[PDB]
């Protein structure tokens, strides 16, 4: 009963999993940033050619 | 007005755009003065060389024959000095020979005439110096320009042109006293005679500048390949053709050809030389416009250069995870994409690498590296402040060119700011604190967009170089250079040990041993070298090519795009070329493009700059070529020049490999967009280059005529002065003699050139003066004298030493032999003790004195260049380092320090060091002496240091002119030095000094030859044994006998070091605690941690040294000052000037004790600190704290050594047969103490040592090594334990050992030896009694600290007394025992007389020949009261292996060891010779039956003084407890025996199971203990046993005859029962031996 | 008592979530992989595009983190 | 059984890691409009060249 | 304490996250095919050069 209900429950591995999608989130905007970084340079490649 | 030409020596490039400029419509007021004063004829400024060339002096204007007489004088003290006596008409003959000689006579004089000139007119205020005549030259100076004329031509030059002539002069000056010096102490003889044809021949090209250079440049890789055409065996060499000096210049080519033909090492070492020649005039347009097309050239696509980048990262992926796996033992953080290999992934699972991943390194392109650390954004304050200039921004170019050529190449001003808007060096931006963010600096680095004001790049022309187009560095923008401080950083760190080609160069063991067996190779056949050479390196590397791997890199760091904007960064970058006179153009205040002057984008970042990324790039492509045609390799890289070793494979040649290693070579290369000239690269077999030093077969070429002619920069942070010239000096003969060169070459050089200084800037009342010039060479700096070669140990020594003993010897060798009274001693010193000590002085140097030192030149150092930074600094980085005052600080812990009871300086230092403000003045030691912080101290007050360099000089001429005597020092010149320079430390210091005061050698022993030598110089000498007479020949050939944050690591060290030697005080661990606290580590307690000198190496292998001083000095614990490297260099230097000086070595010599004072027993003190600390700590120093995560000793060193012996025998077996002849051990086991081995207890070492082998557990091909290894007199660890083994009461005191040795039959103490470390795994008998002496906490001690516990080992135990054993005495009438002597192989019988003689005769003393059998002369020492005194003549070898026979020490107590070396004839009563007076000799009897009550039959009737003497009436008298001698392990009882003989069988049965050891050696171990069993068998005993050895079954089955047709025949002979103890052993009760017998042992027993 | 346990219990459900967040962060650097492998090509050709103007360079990373 | 209920308690955890999957699926379809529109730029190259 | 365990658990809401965590998924997999298509987009740009 009492080591069932240690099996129930994780609290620290819910935290682990939640900072490990908050990373995943942080990486989907330093991805969309650099993408309209190089969105800046081919606009000025249209423009020089 | 301002300082003029503030230069005396070249240090810039030669230009003649101004030159140009001023004969081309100038109207500068200086140009029309310039322009006035040439001649019709003038030459232009590139053919200065043909107008300096025409200077001749006339002969013998300059009286220096003074000079020579000093030269000798100086020379001569020396020599008498270092009591070498024998070099004395050799050195002065040399330097007589070259300032007599007539041309180098001239050179000197034309040196002095140039000194003179370039001392009058340099650092003066006036503008225009009027006529100073060179010879048949007259000189004008206005200005930077330089006017020279002969008769009627002219050249109009610059100021740099004048001291590139005077350069040449002084380079020349310097390269024929070095030729004259090397000449005469040499074996080849003089070779000055080609050096004055090679000046002659190179003054004869009469071809245009260009031509002229070319040969110049192309004259040492000419020269290269014709020794390379010559003397290659296995490749061959085509480098010779290339070249047009058999075309150009045909007698420089008869010369070079000539010099082949007689030395092709002294060829390349006048080839070397490539300064004593003049230098070119750079051609700045075609060489600028040349650079600029090389920067933005494409030989490759961009497409084709990026897919090869990607190949390029895949290697680097590979060799890096390759490297982190083998240190960090487990793989680095990946990611594996899509389509992986599953090897891959098995391997990632398992944390291993495959030994497969090396061919097939295309699979890693798909295992990306994650994050593996961070960058340190955050340089240290080392490489911050030095070796470059900066610009602030690009505002500041308008401030490297002249505004009047703006105004008349482009027709408008240059419209110039008045301030040059902000620093121009590092120091500067660090004081004005624009580096006081540097991640603020750096983050337009990470955001990939640098900004507008810092993309430019100066291209600066390098000086001194043959290049006439020249080579150009860059002067770059200061955040460009932290950018490149901080990547260069990062990769050297991080990135480079993890890969295993640059980690084995970075690395010095693993570098030494390489290039060791490199060495070996070559001569034997294999191991080619191939040499590549890229000539655009720096300008040939792309952006696409390095676009992936930085990519990769700023991955591994977690910086975005921070490796990567580097390589696009050129692509925006402004390049300007620095020519003053022809700036570019500006259209809106910036540079206007045209190609030649200025470039807007390049695609390279120029030279220098990104070195280290360029270097891994280069070995990437270079391994890929390589392992594509399966060679074996190794890269030895220096940027652009590398240096390949492949090496031979079995199924192809040389050629073949060498051809096929080019071709992949350059296509690989080409693919890079590096295209190889193959012109440019070679092969050999012979010769190869690394470090700067020059290997011709495997033996490094000499260096001492390219080193000694090198000219420096001097006055370095200094106005100029004598002292800097001297101190310059000085340390350059230092490096030439550290460097291989021979220290009496650079000596006598560095003698001469000392008095040539002297002579440029001395009057003639200081010149013509010999003495006080003798003494003024002989005083130095340890007692406030002028810095001088002659009074440095250093030059011959390579360890620390003591000057002040050294100095002292002589002072009292020139007043004893030179003509010199104490009273112009004293005139010359001016000894004057400081009134208060100044402990600082001590803290920085220990061996330094409390006196003035006048005539080092006044910086204030201290106090002035703190109070300026502390006033003048405007922003932060310096306020926080120098909120308190550094030097009061200093002072106050150095009071501190000065509390100790018993004062050492060494310890006072090495507590100093661990001190935060040590650092600090560290810091402000590099913001005053280094580069370019000469520039702003001579900056400030710039006019000042003209002014000060004449005060200073005035000074010294009144300074050397005053007849003032200062404090007496003769009794400091008088009797032992050792004493007296105690004795002056404590007059000068105030309290005596313990632990700096290191003996002078020569005073503490004195050689001598053998030949004469007496008793009493042999009780304490150290003997020099040559195996062959030695000659000149064997100076060259090798002979047989063998050759931050760590502060807190540090201060743990330190700290354990003083703790296990028992020094306790509260006040040392509260000051250890404080900088424990200061350095940011708070816990409380962390408990963790032969070879000469090189010159004289390759004639230590032909000289057997040890150590026989013991009858005074070694036979005690108590350590005394001798530093025994020192001694036997000081031995070899005297073997080495017996040779130089014409003689050989024929007979062994020695060095004798002569000083007794010299040997002072050094106290083990603690040493107390009495007063309280107060020093308080810093902690506002280090920038970046560190955190606090980053039983008796006797038995714990017993255990620990039993395991690293084990494991040193276990890495001795795995070890190849080259390996093994090194002396290379796993924990370092050769620099240990023999003594603390006899206080150390060895029973509870030989049980760690025999479970550690059994825990071991083995396979059978280690354990077949381990035995027959062992069974060999093989392996350095064997030669250790022999050493360790040597005296017999260590084997007595064993308890084990006692008990076993009736067990074992031993032939030699080498075989009980291997008996006792490899009897567990052949017999477990004895190992199941004692192996109940375990404990676990013993074998839990580490290895780390066992150099700790070894230093607490040697304290506690004590030594054994060792005892006589006694063997047969006779004499007189008695009973016979068994009359046993020599039993076990030997003749006995011929002891049997000899004793008998020497008994009846009632001898006191006999005299043993070494041609007498050591055997015999082992009885005739265990007989008592009787004196052996053996006939050596200087060769202790007989007597060390007559004591390593024996097992008892009675050859080591009944041997007169002086009387022993010092004997040569017949003195006595002899056994040894053939026939004489007083000899006894042996003559054979055919048949006798020996009618005598002790002995059965007679063979030899001894005959004496041509008589013979009755030995047959004599009998025995009881005996006592025997030796060895007698071999107790085989006694009369066989119940021992038969255990042996249940050992034995059980011995041969486990190891024919062995696999890899094929029983022959140790079955004929077996054979001898079965001769011992058929002495009693009583069966016959055939001579001849076929023999069957055979396994059956899993059980060997051998016999003589056949049981199986499997059986293997091995043939044994030569079985007799030869021994008496056959007789003796026959016992009662046969059968009892059949009893508990094994059924094979029975078989063995009954014979067929 | 035991139902109420094997309602509680989801050891099962937590590794199922937990392993299909480490599909997306294995999906994500694929993705960052071939972003990278975009932006050489397309900082090498403006790179090559820059030389010999007055073109200014453009930022390719955005920002250090705080 | 208190602090054992306390740390049983999981009720703001999975609420803040609903919210943290939102914003995640926000940011990709973001994202998603980014590639779309960095699409159209880039297929203006050979309509150009 | 039974109703201490219910408040603790909320398993509905976990099917439901994983089934947003599913769509996620499938959103990730487009987003990598359409990176596929402007990789050889961007790739036979730099072909032709
Ligand atoms: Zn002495
Ligand atoms: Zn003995």
């Amino acid at each position: 009963t009492i080591q069932t209900a240690q099996r129930c429950d994780h609290s620290d591995s819910i935290r682990i999993l939640g900072e490990n999608i908050k990373i995943l989130d942080r990486s989907m905007k330093t991805m969309m940033e650099t993408m309209k970084l190089m969105m800046e340079k081919v606009d000025l490649l249209y423009a020089s050619t | 007005a301002g300082i003029n030409r503030t230069d005396q020596s070249l240090k810039n490039p030669l230009l003649g755009t101004e030159v140009s400029f001023c004969l081309k419509s100038s109207s500068l007021p200086h140009h029309v003065r310039a322009l006035g004063q040439i001649k019709a004829r003038n030459l232009a400024s590139c053919d200065y060389y043909l107008l300096f060339r025409q200077v001749v002096l006339p002969p013998e204007v300059y009286p220096i024959g003074v000079l020579i007489r000093a030269a000798e004088a100086i020379l001569t003290v020396i020599v008498s000095a270092w009591k070498l006596e024998h070099m004395t008409k050799t050195l002065y003959s040399s330097v007589r020979y070259a300032l007599t000689n007539p041309r180098v006579r001239a050179q000197l004089e034309l040196h002095i005439a140039y000194q003179r000139i370039v001392g009058q007119v340099s650092y003066s205020r006036e503008a225009d110096i009027g006529p100073k005549r060179l010879g048949n030259m007259s000189l004008q100076f206005v200005q930077s320009l330089v006017i020279a004329t002969i008769d009627t031509t002219s050249c109009l030059m610059t100021y740099n042109h004048f001291l590139a002539a005077a350069d040449t002069a002084k380079s020349r000056c310097h390269l024929l006293i070095a030729s004259v010096v090397q000449g005469a102490l040499w074996e080849q003889g003089s070779f000055l005679d080609h050096i004055i044809n090679l000046i002659d021949t190179i003054d004869s090209i009469n071809l245009p500048h260009d031509d002229y250079f070319t040969i110049i440049k192309s004259i040492s890789p000419y020269s290269q390949g014709l020794v390379m055409g010559r003397h290659n065996v296995s490749v061959s060499s085509d480098f010779a053709s290339v070249f047009t000096i058999p075309e150009s210049c045909p007698q420089l080519d008869s010369l070079l050809k000539k010099l082949l033909q007689l030395d092709p090492v002294l060829l390349l070492m006048v080839s070397s030389v490539q300064k004593s020649w003049y230098f070119p005039e750079i051609r700045m347009v075609d060489g600028s416009r040349e650079q600029l097309h090389k920067m933005r050239v494409e030989l490759e696509t961009p497409q084709a250069l990026l897919s090869y980048g990607h190949t390029l990262l895949s290697i680097f992926r590979a060799e890096f995870i390759k490297g982190y796996v083998s240190k960090n033992a487990k793989w680095p953080p990946v990611h594996l994409l899509p389509g992986c290999d599953k090897s891959i992934k098995n391997a990632r699972e398992l944390g291993r690498w495959s030994p497969a991943f090396d061919r097939r390194w295309q699979l890693f392109a798909k295992v990306v590296i994650l994050r593996i650390a961070d960058l340190d954004m955050d340089p240290d304050f080392n490489d911050i402040v030095s070796d470059k200039a900066i610009i602030s921004s690009r505002r500041d170019w308008v401030f490297e060119y002249n505004a009047a050529a703006f105004w008349k190449k482009y027709g408008e001003r240059l419209e110039r700011p008045p301030a040059r808007s902000g620093p121009s060096r590092l120091v500067n931006a660090l004081i004005d604190g624009r580096l006081d963010n540097i991640p603020a600096l750096l983050e337009p680095f990470y955001r990939g967009a640098v900004e507008f004001e810092d993309r430019l790049t100066v291209l600066v022309p390098k000086e001194k170089e043959l290049k006439v187009k020249g080579r150009f560095f860059s002067k770059q923008t200061l955040a460009i250079r932290i950018y490149q401080v901080v990547a260069e950083a990062a990769l050297k760190n991080e990135v480079m040990p993890y890969l295993k080609t640059h980690s084995m160069t970075m690395s010095s063991t693993a570098l030494t041993h390489l290039l060791n067996r490199l060495s070996h190779t070559i001569t034997k056949g294999d191991s080619f070298v191939i040499n590549l050479d890229y000539s655009s390196w720096c300008n040939g590397f792309r952006p696409e090519l390095q676009a992936p791997i930085c990519r990769q890199l700023d991955q591994m760091f977690n910086c975005g795009y921070f490796f990567r904007t580097g390589c696009t960064l050129p692509c925006f970058t402004t390049f300007i070329i620095q020519d003053r006179f022809n700036p570019p153009y500006s259209f809106r205040g910036e540079p206007v493009e045209d190609g030649v002057t200025c470039a807007v984008g390049t695609k390279t970042m120029g030279e220098g700059m990104r070195q280290k990324l360029w270097t891994i790039l280069t070995s990437c492509w270079e391994i890929i070529a390589l392992r594509e045609i399966n060679v074996t390799f190794n890269i030895l890289g220096q940027g652009d020049n590398q240096t390949i070793i492949i090496h031979k494979s079995a199924s192809q040649n040389n050629q073949l490999l060498a051809e096929r290693a080019l071709g992949a070579l350059y296509k690989h290369a080409r693919l890079a967009g590096h295209n190889l000239k193959v012109e440019e690269c070679w092969v050999s077999d012979c010769l190869y280059e690394y470090g700067k030093k020059l290997f011709f077969r495997g033996v490094p070429v000499p260096g001492c005529l390219k080193q000694l002619s090198r000219v420096t920069d001097s006055t370095g942070e200094l106005f100029p002065n004598l002292y800097s010239k001297l101190a310059c000096l000085t340390s350059s003969c230092l490096s030439a003699a550290m460097a291989d060169t021979s220290p009496w070459v650079a000596l006598a050089t560095g003698v001469c050139l000392y008095l040539i200084e002297l002579y440029v800037e001395l009057p003639p009342a200081i010149m013509q003066d010999e003495s006080l010039l003798t003494t003024l060479c002989l005083v130095g700096p340890s007692i406030g004298g002028l810095p001088t070669p002659a009074t440095l140990p250093s030059v011959f020594f390579r360890g620390m030493s003591d000057p002040l003993p050294f100095q002292l010897a002589l002072l009292q060798t020139l007043i004893k032999t030179t003509g010199v009274t104490c009273s112009l001693v004293n005139r010359v010193v001016k000894l004057r003790i400081a009134p208060y000590p100044d402990w600082l002085s001590l803290v920085t140097d220990p061996t330094s004195l409390n006196i003035a030192q006048v005539y080092r030149p006044e910086r204030q150092i201290r106090r002035w260049i703190e109070e300026a930074i502390a006033t003048s600094s405007h922003s932060s980085r310096i306020a926080t380092f120098f909120q308190q005052p550094l030097t009061e600080m200093a002072q106050l812990l150095a009071r501190d320090l000065s509390t100790m009871m018993p004062l050492r300086p060494r310890d006072m230092s090495a507590l100093f060091a661990l001190s935060n403000v040590a650092y600090g003045l560290s810091i402000i030691d590099l913001f005053q002496k280094s580069s370019t912080v000469v520039s702003a101290s001579q900056a400030v007050h710039i006019e000042d240091v003209a002014l000060e360099s004449v005060r200073y000089k005035e000074s010294i001429i009144q300074g050397l002119l005053d007849t003032t005597e200062g404090y007496n020092m003769q009794p400091y010149l008088e009797g032992c030095t050792y004493l007296a320079a105690k004795q002056l430390r404590r007059l000068t210091w105030g309290r005596d000094l313990v632990g700096v005061t290191m003996p002078f050698v020569a005073e503490q022993f004195h050689p001598h030859s053998s030949v004469g030598a007496k008793a009493e110089l042999y009780l304490d000498a150290i003997i020099y044994c040559p195996q062959e007479t030695l000659r000149s020949h064997h100076l060259t050939t090798r002979g047989d006998q063998p050759l931050a944050a760590n502060l807190v690591k540090d201060t743990l060290v330190l700290h354990q070091w003083y703790k296990v030697r028992k020094v306790t005080d509260p006040h040392l661990n509260t000051l250890m605690a404080r900088f424990l606290l200061e350095k940011g580590y708070t816990s409380d307690a962390r408990p963790s941690i032969q070879g000469l000198t090189g010159y004289v190496n390759i004639l230590s292998t032909w000289l057997r040294f040890s150590s026989d001083y013991l009858h005074s000095f070694s036979k005690s614990s108590d350590d005394y000052t001798i530093h025994f490297q020192h001694v036997f260099t000081y031995g070899c230097l005297y073997a080495d000037s017996v040779i130089r000086s014409g003689g050989v070595i024929s007979t062994p010599y020695l060095l004798s004790a002569s000083c007794k004072t010299c040997f002072e027993k050094i106290d083990s003190e603690e040493f107390v600190l009495a007063c309280e600390p107060q020093y308080r700590g810093a902690e506002w120093l280090i920038t970046k704290p560190v955190t606090v995560p980053e039983f008796d000793p006797c038995v714990s060193a017993s255990y620990c050594l039993g395991i690293l012996i084990g494991k040193s025998f276990l890495v001795d077996i795995r070890a190849s047969g080259q390996d093994i002849m090194e002396q290379r051990t796993w924990a370092n086991l050769e620099r240990f103490s023999i003594s603390d081995m006899q206080k150390l207890p060895w029973s509870i070492v030989i049980r760690s040592l025999w479970r550690f082998l059994i825990g071991a557990r083995l396979l059978q091909f280690e354990k077949a090594g381990l035995i027959r290894m062992l069974y060999a007199a093989t392996g350095p660890t064997f030669s250790f334990l022999m050493k360790v083994f040597q005296d017999s009461a260590l084997l007595m005191d064993c308890a084990p050992l006692d008990r076993l040795s009736p067990r074992i039959n031993f032939h030699s103490r080498g075989d009980l030896v291997a008996k006792l470390v490899l009897l567990p795994f052949i017999n477990p008998g004895i190992v199941e009694i004692e192996v109940s002496g375990i404990n676990s906490k013993y074998h839990a001690v580490s290895e780390a600290n066992m150099d700790l516990y070894i230093a607490a080992a040697k304290s506690v135990g004590v030594k054994p007394t060792q005892f006589v054993e006694e063997t047969n005495d006779f004499t007189a009438r008695g009973h016979h025992h068994g009359c046993y002597s020599l039993s076990w192989s030997k003749s006995r019988n011929q002891s049997q007389v000899l004793k008998m003689v020497v008994r009846k005769l009632k001898l006191c003393v006999l005299y043993i020949y070494p041609t007498v059998d050591p055997a015999v002369a082992l009885d005739l020492c265990h007989l008592p009261a009787l004196t052996i005194i053996l006939v050596l003549g200087g060769d202790p070898a007989y007597y060390e292996r007559l004591l390593e026979m024996d097992l008892c020490g009675a050859v080591s107590s009944r041997v007169d060891i002086p009387h022993s070396l010092a004997a040569r004839t017949h003195k006595g009563f002899t056994i040894g010779p053939d026939t004489g007076p007083g000899v006894i000799r042996l003559d054979k009897l055919e048949s006798v039956c020996y009618a005598h009550p002790c002995l059965e039959e007679l063979e030899f009737n001894a005959y004496l003084d041509s008589e013979l003497v009755d030995i047959s009436d004599m009998c025995c008298l009881p005996l006592a407890t025997p030796c060895k001698a007698l071999f107790r392990p085989i006694y009369r009882s066989l119940q021992s025996f038969r255990l042996a003989l249940m050992d034995n069988y059980s011995f041969v049965m486990d190891l024919i199971l062995i696999r890899g050891l094929d029983i022959r050696p140790h079955l004929e171990e077996f054979d001898e203990l079965l001769v011992v069993g058929q002495h009693i068998l009583g069966q016959p005993v055939l001579v001849e046993v076929v023999y069957y050895v055979g396994v059956v079954g899993k059980r060997p089955v051998l016999a003589r005859h056949p049981w199986s047709a499997d059986l293997k025949r091995i043939t044994v002979g030569g079985r007799a029962p030869c021994p008496s103890a056959a007789r003796l052993r026959d016992e009662d009760c046969q059968g009892s031996l059949l009893v508990g017998l094994p059924a094979g042992l029975t078989q063995l027993l009954i014979i067929d």
